[PDB]
RNA sequence: UGACGGCUCUAA
DNA sequence: TTAGAGCCGTCA
């Protein structure tokens, strides 16, 4: 019963190839044991000295590396392999599997040195048969080659490890629905009314011009300060079509179809936005092919809001946070808002370079992630809102859509590992009186440094 | 409200008839399907360069470590992983002679300096490829308007592989900024760096390393995707580029007929339907050239909706037996689906579906498989729709994750939307750069 | 001018 | 509605 090989390695140290050379071993046929290769109670105790060692073992491989001279798990084992070793009487028994090249041959553990040493420090091609070959020449026992065990194993060591787990939660969507809506919408064109000449993206109401057929949401008579000869007209003439039914598609008539009508609503309900960022006071951004709105500077409580630091200092630079909307109604009537970084050298005048602005932009949302940036979404769209349930954005005098500030909920299935604190790094907490206080030292050292 | 999705993730095949999730993991554990004993892939560039070769290749065989080396795991080295024999003697290693520094005088013209040097890497390989006998694999060129595409277009027609890298990524280490920083930084992934160059230069050395491993047979997912040239004087004319996929990965590519199929006032992109069966044709007769039975189903993808009439350009060349649906697909428009606690997001192969037809699916996120989410920030899906046909979308949906994982210019864990996309994207430019060969050749190392 | 992701600007 | 290009960090 004695066909196993034994690996001893500084498992928790740089020594991770054991896992690959113990998988390939076992790929080869060779039963070889290892700390990681038997991970179900603990890691590595007296019970491997009690049996394998010396009943069940046929090699004993050192991985001699940076601190076999020095580690105590390499060395007490290596004392119990000397030993048991004489107690067989044997002659090749350890194994030097020697890894790191800056170990100088006048720098290594002396209780190694005893047996020649198979190399690895150059390239495996030469160590990866010449284990192979030792091992047949002093008729060390093989099962026939099979790779099936080699996968099976290799799944059971990290499948606890990290996994799927069927574990149902929620998530938060960027997508906010649209429960109330004005009753019907309503088309003045009188060819007369008004000319083609004036700018329409300039009209005091959400208001477009088409090539011959015109659109609005507001009365005949709130269009009088741009241009006079409007309110004379009566609402009994105008084309009115039930907004319940445009979107639905059950509307459809010669001059547009429903779906013609489905690309107006989404211009209206997008120019509409530009008036609701009068009313909010907040700056506008000339982004490219939308606009950017961003809080000013600490116009809420220090820069934060709702205890989100909605608005910061980097280094030099000041970032703010800021949204675009954009308005889609195919699923369900919804507005989207795609998240920005806008950056401000102090809030008088923004950086002229755009260049400066996205790389800067890059560099802040580096050390981002979903909680960290999700919550600093919906920050920005609760202030914005008019109300706790719903913002008010204003399209027409008296008919105004009204959009939720709560985001839709989506359930799903597969999260995550059933055990929690997936990545331990930089939990503590200690007592300090600035945001990165000593994170600010790292970050600038080390572009200093690199 | 509302309820999602999730799409297991479907497990390529390695040799030795194992299969495991991760090319990475599997293949060094197992090793790539076709193990090509020769790996005499030799070197043309500049002698700089070329000890910059020269020491990375003693690097491959050593093993590269990444700092963070759970997410981008370890590279033991070459003959280990594929079991293939390669070093820096086995080489041809042909230099390219561009040491002469000298100036009579320039001139305003930054493309005749892309041409020149374009031109000058072409002819050496040629002039290696024929005179030599012995089986030179690979020809990677050192580099100290567009270059690449070219380099490969009048590479293409000669039939011979080849590769470009070594700007300042080989040497990167070294290879530092003006202020003392590394201008490319590879610290933190220089484990990585060195696989996917393994793995990639030993598929276009004759190689394929891994093939899906759980398909149902008579399938054929082939990939139809339009592309641009800028310099066609016509202002509609564009390329557009076929590309045949079937399970193994190692289909056929036929170039479209280029013709003016760009709407300015519509902003669409359709063909005549004439040329459309001959396409569609052309690519059905090689699937059954290269598999004797007819397939049972045909899902074309696309990057752009599709009008009737060229469907039915599709539904008479195809027999009565087989079944064709278009599936387009995109990636511009957003959902963000923020995690409700903690700072993970969600996982990769999470899926949104709409209606029978328009769905979305993640690519993205923390794999549960790496710990780490392969996108910065919180990652965007792809929206993927059945244009025309009738199809089952759950069933595209898993194919099109599983045909994300089949990418071998990288070995990066699964693509973010399907190689039948970015591989078409990439072969397309290098088409637009010189039109004039017509190149239908099986292999895609030329084009990769 | 290794690879992926991320947004960011460029027209049509 | 869609491409082409372009900087840039490398995934708690
Ligand atoms: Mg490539």
């Amino acid at each position: 019963m004695r066909n196993k090989i034994f690996i001893s390695h500084a498992t928790p140290e740089d020594d991770d190839f054991t896992r690959w050379l113990s998988l390939k071993l076992i790929g080869l046929g060779y039963e070889v044991w290892c700390d990681i290769l038997f991970l179900d109670k603990g890691v590595d105790f007296w019970s491997t000295i009690e049996k394998e060692i010396r009943e069940n073992t046929c090699k004993f491989l050192i991985v001699s590396s940076t601190a076999g001279n020095k580690r105590e798990g390499v060395l007490k084992e290596l004392a119990v392999a000397t030993k048991v070793k004489k107690h067989l009487q044997d002659d090749m028994f350890i194994i030097p599997l020697a890894i790191d090249e800056n170990l100088s041959y006048d720098d290594i553990n002396i209780e190694i040195v005893r047996l020649n040493a198979i190399d690895f420090k150059k390239s495996w091609a030469k160590g990866l048969q010449d284990l192979l070959d030792a091992f047949e020449k002093q008729n060390v026992p093989k099962k026939p080659p099979d790779h099936s065990k080699s996968n099976l194993l290799y799944q059971q060591i990290f499948l606890h490890d990290k996994q799927a787990i069927e574990k149902e939660e929620t998530y938060d969507s960027n997508w906010f629905p649209i429960i109330s809506f004005p009753n019907e919408l309503r088309f003045h064109r009188y060819d007369w009314r008004l000319p083609k000449q004036f700018d329409v993206r300039t009209l005091a109401f959400p208001a477009i011009r088409y090539k011959e057929y015109l659109c609005t949401f507001a009365w005949e008579y709130d269009f009088i300060h741009q241009l006079p000869k409007t309110e004379t007209y009566n609402g009994q003439e105008s084309i009115r079509i039930s907004t319940s039914d445009i979107l639905s598609g059950r509307y459809d008539t010669d001059f547009i179809r429903n779906y013609e009508c489905q690309r107006l609503i989404v211009q209206l309900i997008n120019k509409a936005f530009e008036l609701r960022m009068k009313d909010k006071n907040v700056r506008e951004y000339q982004m490219s092919k939308t606009f950017a709105y961003w809080i000013e500077k600490g116009k809420l409580e220090k820069d934060k809001f709702e205890k989100i630091k909605l608005v910061g200092k980097q280094k030099n630079k000041y970032w703010h946070f800021g949204i675009s909307a954009a308005g889609k109604l195919y699923p369900s009537p919804v507005l989207m808002v795609s998240s920005h970084i806008i950056f401000t050298m102090d809030g008088i005048n923004l950086i002229k370079s755009k260049s400066i602005q996205h790389s800067s932009r890059r560099k802040q949302g580096k050390n981002w992630w979903n909680d960290k940036w999700r919550e600093k979404l919906l920050a920005f769209i609760r202030f914005l809102s008019d109300d706790q349930n719903a913002i008010y954005l204003n399209v027409g005098s008296e008919e105004k859509i009204l959009i939720s500030n709560k985001p839709l909920k989506f359930f799903g299935k597969m999260s995550y590992v059933t055990p929690s604190e997936v990545t331990l790094e930089e939990e503590s907490v200690l007592a300090d009186i600035n945001n990165f206080e000593e994170d600010t030292e790292d970050l600038d050292e080390l572009e200093d440094i690199e | 409200m509302k309820e999602l999705i999730y799409i297991e993730e479907p497990s390529i095949l390695f040799a030795h008839g194992q299969k495991c999730t991760d090319p990475r993991d599997g293949l060094a554990l197992f090793g790539p399907l076709n193990q090509i004993y020769g790996i005499k892939s030799g070197v043309v560039g500049t002698q700089k360069g070329l000890q910059i070769f020269k020491s990375y290749l003693d690097k491959i065989q050593k093993p590269i470590y990444n700092h963070n080396n759970i997410t981008r795991p370890m590279f033991p080295g070459f003959e280990a992983v594929f079991g293939c024999k390669w070093e820096s003697q086995n080489i041809v290693f042909k230099e390219i002679t561009d040491e002469e520094i000298r100036r009579y005088l320039f001139n305003a013209s930054t493309h005749k300096r892309t041409y020149d040097l374009v031109t000058l890497f072409n002819d050496k390989i040629i002039t290696a490829n024929k005179n030599d006998e012995e089986r030179v694999d690979v020809w990677f060129v050192i580099v100290p308007a567009q270059f690449h595409d070219q380099l490969k277009a009048r590479l293409l027609e000669h039939t011979i592989p080849t590769q470009i890298l070594r700007e300042s990524t080989l040497a990167w280490r070294d290879f530092k900024n003006t202020f003392g920083a590394p201008i490319r930084d590879f610290s933190k992934i220089e484990g990585h760096l060195a696989w996917t160059i393994s793995t990639a230069a030993y598929y276009k050395a004759g190689g394929k390393p891994w093939k899906l491993g759980d398909i149902r047979p008579g399938v054929c997912y082939l990939g139809l995707v339009y592309k641009k040239i800028e310099k066609s004087k016509n202002p509609q004319n564009a390329c557009c580029a076929a590309q045949m996929f079937l399970d193994n990965g190692d289909g056929t590519v036929f170039k479209g007929e280029v013709g003016p199929w760009y709407n300015p006032e519509k902003g669409e992109y359709h063909l005549k339907p004439k040329e459309a069966k001959a396409l569609l044709t052309q690519a059905l007769e090689s699937y059954k050239e290269q598999n004797k039975s007819y397939p049972k189903e045909v899902f074309i993808h696309a990057r752009t909706r599709f009008n009737d009439e060229e469907w039915n350009a599709f539904n008479e060349v195809t027999p009565k037996n087989t079944n064709l649906v278009g599936v387009t697909i995109t990636k511009s428009k957003p959902l963000k689906l923020y995690k409700t606690e903690g700072a993970f997001p969600i996982m990769r192969g999470n899926a949104y579906i709409v209606d029978e037809k328009k769905a979305f699916l993640w690519t993205l996120g923390f794999v549960p498989k790496l710990q780490s989410t392969l996108s910065m920030e919180v990652p965007n899906p792809i929206f993927i729709e059945i244009n025309k046909g009738e199809a089952e979308i759950q069933q595209v949906l898993k194919d099109i994750l599983a045909l994300t994982k089949l990418n071998y210019n990288a070995c990066i864990y699964a693509d973010g939307e399907p190689v039948t996309l970015r591989f078409a994207n990439k072969i397309g430019e290098i088409l637009t750069a010189s039109t004039e060969i017509k190149t239908p050749p099986l292999a895609f190392k030329y084009y990769i």
